[PDB]
């Protein structure tokens, strides 16, 4: 990850941390958890420790979560993928076309899937689909 | 043919799927080969499918390691065109002896003769070729095809 | 063509043939005809439907970037460590405000300092042109009676 991010994420660290020394453990997450809102169940505050195969310092929490951010893609190869469907440089690739591509023609994406990628990505109802800020969406910079 | 090479005809192989199931249909097995560099007549192709008829055609499949000895046999062929032999059967309707064959009579002759193409097939050929009086120079045309 | 003299003779104008012979050169006429043509046969083809292939190979690799995004975004979102990244950044910002809160009202105090140099580095920038107006001509005044007096 960057070094803006790393910044970010120390803070976050120190706002999951609750009662610090320097580790996380569950009541730092249940009490934290509860504050901003509502917690899971408790089998998703004991699951969610079990991703990390050591005790969940900042250090493994940053390869927890660099780790699970490294299999993705640079948002220029998204970019110079949604333009290879425009060949006019008005670069909105409209829905109805770009539904075919997620719906029946690639990998095809299920009924429950393509409602959550076209809920938080805004096609409007009424203004059309659109290109390169739901790839700043599916990255980070935005949502 | 090295495994090289024969890993490069399994990407391409596996990006003309259409579904998902690995499978190339027999209709879509030339433009497959075609796609690897090949040149085959129609004939060529249809003999090692084993001669089917249109309507299997669309409903057989193939999969690699059985796509992979057709690329092996239509690979070394007896012979292979040139561009000494492509340019005297032009040049029978290069009508005073130009060096330029009417943009219609090209139209004609491709459609009319041998392996048949459509309308779409030499219109997409032959257009920004023809010039303003829409005569094509064979030699450049050929030299287009062949080099690529 | 190698041909034999008693299957031809030459004229003036025209050459004699014996019977056949004409029509073998000719067979040919079909035969020479049907096939070299016969061919374009998959030149073209060939030719055309690699071309089609590559209005995407180029495609090839960027594309598929699409989906395979589409689907870490679905299930990176879902999953439960990210879950809280999520509404935890939105809050830092309130609290990276918070940091720029400190950042700018400590700039609030250089920003001033600019303008106490400022009006001071004007001043001694306006006494440096007047003594800058005096060098100019006293400068130019030396350097031709110098060159005079070098003559």
């Amino acid at each position: 990850f960057d070094q803006s991010q790393i910044q970010e994420f120390k803070e976050a660290f120190n706002m999951i941390d609750q009662n610090r020394d320097g580790f996380i453990d569950k009541e730092d997450l249940h009490d934290m958890l509860a504050s901003m809102g509502k917690n899971p169940t408790d089998e998703y505050l004991e699951g969610m420790m079990s991703e990390a195969p050591g005790p969940i310092n900042f250090t493994m929490f940053l390869t927890m979560f660099g780790e699970k951010l490294n299999g993705t893609d640079p948002e220029d190869v998204i970019r110079n993928a949604f333009a290879c469907f425009d060949e006019e440089a008005s670069g909105f690739i409209h829905e109805d076309h770009l539904r075919e591509l997620l719906t029946t023609m690639g990998d095809r994406f299920t009924d429950e899937e393509v409602d959550e990628m076209y809920r938080e990505a805004p096609i409007d109802k009424k203004g059309n689909f659109n290109y390169v800020e739901f790839t700043r969406i599916l990255k980070h910079g935005a949502k | 043919f090295s495994e090289e090479q024969t890993a490069e005809f399994k990407e391409a192989f596996q990006l003309f799927d259409r579904t998902g199931d690995g499978k190339i249909l027999y209709s879509q097995c030339g433009d497959v080969m075609r796609a690897l560099g090949q040149n085959p007549t129609n004939a060529e192709v249809m003999k090692v499918l084993g001669n089917p008829k249109s309507d299997e055609m669309n409903l057989k499949t193939l999969k690699f390691e059985q796509f992979l000895p057709m690329m092996q046999t239509i690979a070394k062929n007896k012979d292979q065109g040139c561009f000494e032999d492509y340019v005297e059967g032009l040049r029978v309707f290069d009508k005073e002896g130009n060096g330029t064959v009417m943009g219609a009579e090209i139209r004609h002759v491709l459609v009319t003769l041998g392996e048949k193409m459509t309308e779409e097939e030499v219109e997409q050929l032959v257009a920004g070729h023809e010039d303003s009086n829409g005569c094509i120079n064979y030699e450049e045309l050929v030299r287009m095809v062949l080099s690529g | 063509l190698e041909l034999d003299p008693n299957l031809y003779r030459i004229g003036q104008s025209k050459i004699f043939f014996r019977t056949g012979v004409l029509a073998h050169l000719e067979e040919e006429r079909d035969l020479k005809i049907t096939d070299v043509i016969i061919a374009f046969q998959a030149q073209c083809r060939g030719y055309l439907a690699r071309k089609a292939f590559a209005k995407r190979q180029q495609q090839l690799t960027a594309m598929k970037v699409i989906q395979r995004n589409c689907a870490a975004y679905l299930k990176l979102r879902n999953w439960q460590w990210w879950r809280l990244f999520t509404k935890v950044k939105p809050l830092l910002q309130v609290t990276r405000q918070e940091e720029e809160m400190q950042a700018k009202d400590e700039e609030l105090q250089r920003t001033k300092e600019r303008q106490q140099k400022a009006e001071a580095e004007l001043k001694e920038l306006e006494q440096k042109h007047t003594q800058l107006c005096e060098e100019k001509n006293l400068l130019q005044e030396k350097l031709q009676a110098e060159t005079e007096l070098y003559a």
